[PDB]
């Protein structure tokens, strides 16, 4: 399957 | 001031996280298992293979900018 994109979680 | 870490999973997966150098690495452990649809204590999380513990920081381990952690299964999961 295609590539993941890219996940960028904030954690504040 | 965050530091981007990237959490690789047991299927190559990788979920970013930005934190401070001083937020407990539990936050960081409860986001990732949520996001993975598993229970947290199923997980074990290690930086440099050392186990990431609840109350450690990225500043008490060392940890900089674009630093992997690694989840693998717990070992009596757990």
């Amino acid at each position: 399957s295609g590539e993941a994109e890219e996940r960028i979680i904030v954690l504040s | 001031e965050y530091i981007k870490l990237k959490v690789i999973g047991q299927d190559s997966s990788e979920i970013h996280f930005k934190v401070k150098m001083t937020t407990h690495l539990k936050k960081l452990k409860e986001s990732y298992a949520q996001r993975q649809g598993v229970p947290m204590n199923s997980l074990r999380f290690l930086f440099e293979g050392q186990r990431i513990a609840d109350n450690h920081t990225p500043k008490e381990l060392g940890m900089e900018e674009e630093d992997v952690i690694e989840v693998y299964q717990e070992q009596t999961g757990g």
